[PDB]
RNA sequence: GGAGGUCAACAUCAAGAACUGUGGGCCUUUGCCUAUAGAACUUAUAACGAACAUGGUUCUUGCCUUUUACCAGAAC
RNA sequence: AUAAAUUUUUAAG
């Protein structure tokens, strides 16, 4: 789900706009 | 919590709130000292119905809205003194929790039919009949039963002090002032300035200046009585009350585990009843969750 | 989803339709110190009850909310099971 | 005279939730009020099509030497 | 206790 993270849309950003939760920092 | 986006458009927003209050009866609107506005409504979908009506039909302006929040209340769980700015009036107000059954019978307005505990709303009735109700039902105090003056929705007020025995009349003058300070006290609160609930106020003392006064005793009682009620509470181990919805869920049988998970997640985490629905592949799961 | 620039994890991604969010008045209203964080406010809320959770919607439509929760029960297994039969899924009454 | 036709022409199909005719009263035909008759097709998770293309102008972008050809949103 | 995926070519100068 798009929670407010990511980009307004991936057009000019040249990336794939692929976002994934960070297993790193949780607790 | 509403605020008009462009402040210069506020005089329109007000004029819409006066409509909504009429059209949707359940809504209760408050305004605060910061100019922000406060909407009180039954639940999610209902606030949706409003805010759509308020952005679309009534006030064509667009408005900023806070995070959805709730309403709290303030209670107590168990020397005692208070002072006026100009010590002609010295008040001491004790307060203690109300017995759960009492409150439980206040929240439901009840006419005392049969052996039911009467709702305190009968104050115009004989204090002997009402005292019969209290001493009969609650193991309530015998002296206090007569001592009681008046109540409000969440709480009741009681007098214990010697000058009542010494000078009941001079106080009976300003009783109607004390009840003003009392409603003015319940309407607000010490902590969040939100309603006090379930807090029994026993009035320990009142001090009156010499020469008495005419219009000084009129005004000077209300604010001091207020501060006497806050001060009465804050030493009582005050706590913070939160409402609870009664959740009603209807699910297919095999999905019952999933539902349970949600409860354990939401911190409401109480499902009291699981009722088979005769003939259909359903379950009524009755529970409770905070607002 | 489009007007609010939001996606259902399986739904399509569109353009903003209001490309400028950049304007922000520095003001006390939404400040963190004044907010209570309970529940994350997932998107599916903002798509579900668009006027409530979502500050400043534009060109948004009303979602249709709820349906009866179909209890329909049928048998594709045996052709010789009768038409009217008490299916073990049902409760015993 | 009935059934049809991968036949034609002429009407009508997006609106005050909305059509048309007629009787009567007022203003002076229009218009308002009142009475009466008939309303095919299309519409409420809104529409003739349980489907789904392109073009023009104007803005915002995206590629990025320039123009066609274009990138994806909006209004008409 | 995560399941979030942009593109992509021809002519003329
Ligand atoms: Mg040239
Ligand atoms: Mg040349």
């Amino acid at each position: 789900s798009y929670n407010g993270i990511g980009l307004k849309s991936a057009k000019g950003s040249s990336t794939s706009g692929h976002v994934q939760r960070s297993l790193a920092s949780n607790n | 919590v509403l605020q008009p986006l462009l402040p210069r458009e506020l005089p329109k927003l007000l004029d819409a709130l006066n409509k909504i209050s009429k059209y949707y009866p359940g809504v209760i609107i408050k305004v605060e000292e910061s100019g922000e506005h406060v909407i009180l409504g039954n639940g999610e979908l209902y606030m949706d119905c409003l805010l759509y009506d308020l952005r679309a039909s009534y006030a064509k302006i667009e408005i900023k809205i806070s995070d959805p929040l709730t309403v709290f209340s303030e209670s107590c769980s168990n020397s005692r003194l208070g002072e006026e700015n100009l010590p002609g009036l010295s008040i001491s107000v004790a307060a203690e929790p109300m017995d759960s059954k009492m409150i439980q019978d206040l929240s439901r307005n009840t006419l005392g039919k049969g052996q039911n505990c009467l709702d305190i709303d009968g104050i115009m009735d004989n204090p002997r009949k009402l005292s019969k109700i209290l001493r009969t039902e609650y193991g309530w105090d015998s002296l206090a039963s007569r001592n009681v003056w008046s109540f409000y929705n969440g709480n009741v007020l009681i007098n214990d002090t010697l000058p009542d025995e010494i000078s009941p009349e001079l106080l009976s003058k300003y009783k109607e002032q004390i009840i003003q300070g009392f409603y003015w006290a319940v309407k607000e609160g010490p902590l969040a300035e939100e309603p006090i609930y379930g807090v029994q106020y026993k009035l320990l003392s009142i001090s009156v200046p010499s020469d008495v006064n005419i219009d000084v005793m009129k005004s000077q009682i209300i604010p001091l009585m207020k501060k006497a009620c806050y001060v009465g509470l804050l030493t009582a181990i005050p706590i913070l009350l939160e409402p609870i919805y009664e959740v009603d869920i209807t699910v297919h049988a095999p999905l019952l585990p999933i539902v349970e998970e949600l409860m354990k997640k939401r911190r409401g985490s109480r499902i009291y009843k699981t009722i088979k629905v005769a003939g259909t592949p359903l379950l009524e799961v009755r529970g409770q969750v905070p607002v | 989803g489009k007007a609010l620039n939001n996606a259902i994890p399986g739904g399509p991604k569109f353009e903003p339709l209001y490309p400028r969010e950049e304007e922000e008045d520095y003001n006390e209203f939404n400040s963190i110190d004044r907010v209570i964080f309970r529940v994350p406010i997932r998107s599916e809320y903002k798509v579900a009850f668009p006027h409530l959770y979502n500050s400043r919607p534009r060109s948004v439509r009303i979602p249709w909310y709820n349906n009866p929760v179909s209890c329909i029960i049928q048998n594709d297994e045996e052709y010789d099971t009768p038409a009217l039969f008490f299916d073990p899924s049902l409760n015993p009454i």
